């Protein structure tokens, strides 16, 4: 939401990420952002925590 | 038997389903001793695209085609050439391939009013 959120969320993103997942994080409102490219689905997982 | 070739331009056709290189390349041979030999050219197909060849051949000048034999080394094609080449003799030859099955659809599952 803010980018900032990683920071004060750290705790449950260490976690998922010491199960093994790539996390990437963006903001909810980038122009780059697509699930779908080519019918591919490139990102197999997703995670809002915009509201 | 040692040569390289000078000058090579090989254009690719895509605008079928299938693929078309053609490869002008000339052949000479670097003037060292007087081994007049050079009968016989290797010619090589990359890994990736070895069992997608159809149909493998050889123009010269526009001339005759010449004969190639399947060739192993510890695939290849030998090509017989018609006459033997002396040091310092450029040969000017054209290869022809064409491969089928190499254009793969990605997008894969395209609706009725789309491009492919």
């Amino acid at each position: 939401d803010n980018l900032n959120v990683r920071e004060t969320h750290s705790l449950f993103f260490r976690s998922l990420k010491d199960r093994g997942f790539e996390l990437t994080f963006k903001t909810a409102d980038d122009p780059s952002l697509s699930l779908i490219k080519y019918g591919e689905f490139l990102y197999d997982n997703l995670i809002i925590f915009s509201p | 038997p040692p040569l390289i070739n000078e000058d090579v331009k090989r254009t690719v056709d895509l605008s079928s389903h299938l693929a078309k290189v053609t490869a002008e390349v000339v052949l000479a041979h670097l003037g060292g001793g007087s081994t007049s030999r050079a009968t016989s050219f290797l010619l090589a197909l990359e890994p990736e695209l070895e069992a997608r060849l159809a149909h493998l051949g050889v123009q010269v000048k526009g001339e005759d085609e010449e004969e190639n034999n399947l060739e192993v080394r510890e695939r290849f094609f030998t090509v017989k050439l018609p006459v033997a080449l002396d040091p310092g003799a450029k040969i000017s030859v054209i290869v022809e391939t064409v491969y089928t099955h190499v254009l793969h659809p990605y997008p894969t599952q395209i609706t009725q009013s789309e491009k492919q």
